[PDB]
């Protein structure tokens, strides 16, 4: 019989399968400018608001 | 330190005279409690003070000028 196995290699494709995923919603939904630029990691870990 | 105030604090108790080197070792223990509490308080900012425009004081920073309080 033929015993040809090494006429032939073993391929693996450069190809990536799709994988699963999640959604931003409550993220877009909060405020995020109120607190931009007011807290440092240097400065402090505490940021204060004043209520009416 | 202790001890050697309270003698000196209670010795006219007993009509006596401090001798130099009791005073001297006195004087050794209460530099060195003393030397164990120091604060040097290192006094702050004025708070009209300009911060410098390469802090940038609007993107980064919400002050303009020193706060200097509490």
């Amino acid at each position: 019989p033929n015993n040809l196995d090494s006429n032939v290699s073993q391929i693996v494709l450069k190809k990536f399968l799709p994988g699963f995923m999640s959604d931003l919603v409550l993220a877009k939904t909060v405020d995020r400018q109120l607190l931009a630029g007011e807290i440092n990691s240097s400065t402090g870990d505490s940021v204060s608001f004043k209520r009416p | 330190a202790v001890g050697y105030q309270l003698l000196l604090r209670m010795l006219s108790d007993y009509s006596l005279e401090p001798t130099p080197q009791v005073l001297s070792n006195a004087q050794r223990s209460y530099d060195a409690l003393m030397t164990d509490t120091l604060v040097v308080p290192s006094m702050r900012r004025r708070g009209d003070f300009p911060v410098g425009q390469g802090n940038k004081y609007d993107v980064f920073t919400s002050d303009r000028y020193y706060p200097g309080d509490l």
